[PDB]
């Protein structure tokens, strides 16, 4: 395609900046096409929508190679040397080909590794040893068993099944996968891959850092696990459980122990008096499935923000699908981009939790609002956890009892202390239990990659680091012969892990700096933002610049 | 010795014979090099705290049954 | 035997040290890095099982002097 052949750049500075016009000119029409045929897959509506998908996402994968290419046999001086962040930013994101590096056999044999990857992850099943005609899955018979039932020996059972499963035929893929994911991104110019990943974050002392901050989190996690251990000991008893020992890592919670929210059945501080988990007064007060999200786009106007286009209201559907195999049910917000609209795809309910959730991708949808000034390249939001921190900041403002009793969903406010210790033991079973997983999984990941584990030494530097820092042990003795950090999603699926543990830190700095800012000097629990227009212009101010300045500046700035 | 850092190829060059007896022999033997199951502890000996000076040597039950 | 059974020990000892030193192995994982470490280089298990009361790093001459 024409379109996708670049053009013609000098080493000018004028050059360099044709180079970022011409670039503008081209992904923007290409990140079009891979993003609408990115929507056309809602899990196979007409099961021709996901092969152009495919086709697109190769299409746009062509652009970017030829365009990484250019700049790299172009714009190397200008790389080293030129200082004002904007072009700095384009030419280092163009500049890494990321798996474009590779030969044409090599690049196809690394393509196929990531599919087979996912799909090994994708259809892995656990079946009963009589082999009934059906078999569990992932998703949603072996996450609500592990969630929903108390025995202790169907528990094990269904995790040491789901992780032999999914992790015993992934070891060879994934040394492989290593290899030439090294071999890549050693000839893009970083040391390792791991050395890309934490590149993102611009921080030569990024690891030093997050050991420090770890180990300032740690005695709130340890009394936590202190308290859930004995919790779980006057449960299950004493022989499975020990005092001073480690908890085995599927008696709490999910199948990787990330959240504890399934354990605060039996662990709830006081249990006389009911929790606020009430969605009958949504229904008495006669909301829409939809009239959530006006409501969330109404309390952003409140505080002069998130001025709303009406495409939405027309083109992105907040709702169940009605008709056709739609998406069943995830958590994205995927954007129209055109350099004009987004859109909002997810489900709808009746609990607060989908509440909760509408908030928090009606502030994505707010954070992709802002930004659109700036080039294509620089659509990422600084730090890749600024998305998460500032659209679950809103969601932690909105939770709070007294949002709901000023918003009308609370006939009044509950100001008791035994209620706040409710509702801050139940969300500190997900953003505290998690801390240590993130960082034990990006830590193992960059281990891994780096060299310091050898294939020989996966499931051993695993374990270690899972009762390191989390601090659970595994209830069937282990080996080298099994893969347990393939049982993860992220593992086999490359993504980094380290941007959840980065946006639960922020959340809380921002919450705490926007309610220091309103002028509400109490107690962080309610402390919603409504009706602060200070805070809003604080918040868009620093909303404003995605990836223009060092996220360092944008958090002292914030 | 003509080079500016440490180096194992003056040691792998001096233990060459023993390295290749010993790993003819490894593969003679049908072993796996390495320790897999890491988390493997040998048991306590059957009444281990007073039962420490009982003789369990060969040579010395060859002797004693001659 | 004399050797190359050593070289691992030496590779092993001060990296402990250098990870006590640093800060990495507070007050309550002596034991469980030094055994990690005698683990992973040497091949090397416990007999019986030691936890955070024993400190089995110190029965090394050069560790305590
Ligand atoms: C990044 O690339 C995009 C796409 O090429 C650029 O967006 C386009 O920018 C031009 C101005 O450079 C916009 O035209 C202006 O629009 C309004 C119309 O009311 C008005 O300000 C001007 O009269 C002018 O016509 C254009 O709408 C906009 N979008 C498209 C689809 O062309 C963008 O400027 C590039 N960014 C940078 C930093 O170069
Ligand atoms: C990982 O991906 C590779 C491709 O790089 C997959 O290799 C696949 O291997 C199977 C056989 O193991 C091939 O099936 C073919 O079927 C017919 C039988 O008459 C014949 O064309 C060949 O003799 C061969 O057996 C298959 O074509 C080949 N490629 C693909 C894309 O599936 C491999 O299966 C993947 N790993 C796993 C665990 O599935
Ligand atoms: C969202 O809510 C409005 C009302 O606030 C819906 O209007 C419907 O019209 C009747 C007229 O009597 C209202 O009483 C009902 O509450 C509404 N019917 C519903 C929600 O089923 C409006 O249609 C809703 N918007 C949607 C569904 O997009
Ligand atoms: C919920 O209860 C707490 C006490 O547990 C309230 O604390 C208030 O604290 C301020 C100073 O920060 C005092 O001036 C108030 O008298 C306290 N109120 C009391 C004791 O009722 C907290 O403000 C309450 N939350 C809400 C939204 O009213
Ligand atoms: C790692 O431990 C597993 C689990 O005990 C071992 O897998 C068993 O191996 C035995 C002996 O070969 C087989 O009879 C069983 O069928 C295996 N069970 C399963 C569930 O795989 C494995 O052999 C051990 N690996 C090493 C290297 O010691
Ligand atoms: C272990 O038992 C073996 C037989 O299984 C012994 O071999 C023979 O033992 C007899 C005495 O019982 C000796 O007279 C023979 O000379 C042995 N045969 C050979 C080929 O040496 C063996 O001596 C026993 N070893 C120990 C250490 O108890
Ligand atoms: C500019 O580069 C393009 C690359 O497509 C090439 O076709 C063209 O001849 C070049 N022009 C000049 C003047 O160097």
């Amino acid at each position: 395609d024409p379109g996708l052949q670049p053009g013609n750049f000098s080493a000018d500075e004028a050059g360099a900046q044709l180079f970022a016009q011409s670039y503008n000119s081209s992904a923007e029409q290409v990140l079009f096409q891979s993003v609408a045929a990115s929507w056309a897959h809602d899990t196979n509506i007409t099961a021709e929508n996901a092969r152009r998908q495919e086709e697109a996402a190769l299409l746009s994968q062509e652009f970017a190679e030829a365009w990484g290419q250019k700049a790299k046999e172009l714009y190397e001086p200008i790389w080293q040397n030129f200082t004002d962040p904007q072009l700095r930013r384009i030419i280092g994101a163009v500049r890494t080909l990321g798996s474009a590096n590779l030969p044409l056999a090599k690049r196809q044999q690394y393509n196929a590794l990531l599919s087979n990857m996912s799909r090994i992850y994708s259809t892995a099943k656990v079946c009963l040893p009589n082999k009934t005609a059906t078999c569990w899955s992932l998703d949603p018979d072996l996450t609500n068993i592990l969630a929903s039932s108390r025995s202790y020996a169907m528990l094990l059972f269904a995790w040491e099944g789901w992780h032999n499963a999914a992790g015993i035929p992934l070891k060879p893929l994934y040394e492989d996968f290593t290899a030439l994911s090294n071999e890549a991104y050693k000839q893009d110019g970083f040391t390792d891959t791991g050395a890309y990943w934490r590149s993102w974050y611009n921080s030569p002392t990024f690891e030093d850092d997050l050991e420090h901050l770890y180990q300032q989190l740690e005695p709130l996690y340890l009394n936590l696990h202190a308290f859930v251990r004995r919790a779980l000991h006057r449960r299950y008893g004493d022989r499975y459980i020990n005092l001073r020992g480690p908890i085995p890592a599927h008696l709490l919670g999910d199948m990787w122990a990330q959240s504890w929210e399934n354990i605060y059945d039996m662990v709830v501080p006081f249990p006389d008096k009911p929790n606020l988990d009430v969605t009958s007064t949504m229904l008495q007060q006669g909301w829409n499935a939809t009239h959530m999200f006006r409501v969330a786009e109404e309390f952003f106007t409140s505080l002069e923000l998130s001025p709303m286009p009406p495409e939405f209201w027309e083109g992105s559907m907040l709702e169940k699908p009605a008709d056709g195999r739609e998406v069943v049910c995830h958590a994205s917000a995927w954007d129209f981009y055109n350099r004009k609209d987004f859109r909002i795809k997810q489900c709808t309910r009746v609990t607060m939790d989908q509440l909760s959730t509408v908030h928090h991708e009606m502030g994505h949808i707010q954070y992709y609002l802002q930004y659109k000034d700036l080039p294509v390249s620089l659509r990422r939001g600084a730090n890749p956890g600024f998305h998460e921190a500032i659209g679950d900041v809103l969601a932690l403002s909105v939770s709070t009892p007294e949002h709901l009793h000023k918003i009308g969903l609370l006939d009044r406010v509950t100001n008791d202390t035994e209620s706040d210790i409710n509702y801050l033991l139940k969300m500190a079973l997900e953003k505290i239990a998690f801390l240590p997983f993130g960082y034990l999984v990006d830590q193992w990941r960059w281990g891994v990659f780096s060299g310091r584990t050898p294939p020989s030494r996966y499931n051993f530097d695993w374990w270690y680091l899972r009762t390191k820092y989390q601090g659970i042990c595994p209830p069937v003795t282990r080996n080298e012969t099994h893969f347990d950090a393939g049982a993860k999603f992220h593992v086999p699926n490359v993504t980094p892990y380290i941007r959840y543990f980065v946006s639960f830190v922020l959340q809380f700095q921002f919450h705490e700096a926007l309610c220091k800012e309103a002028g509400y000097e109490g107690p962080l629990h309610q402390c919603d933002i409504y009706r602060s227009t200070k805070a809003g212009a604080k918040l868009r101010k620093v909303l404003q610049a995605g990836s223009s300045r060092p996220w360092q500046e944008v958090l002292k700035d914030m | 010795v003509g080079l500016d850092a440490l180096d194992a190829q003056p040691l792998l060059k001096y233990f060459q014979p023993v390295t290749q007896w010993l790993q003819e022999q490894n593969q003679q033997n049908g072993e796996v090099l390495g320790w897999p199951e890491y988390q493997w502890h040998p048991p306590l000996p059957d009444n281990y705290p007073e039962g420490i000076d009982l003789v369990t040597d060969e040579a010395e039950a060859s002797k004693f049954v001659e």
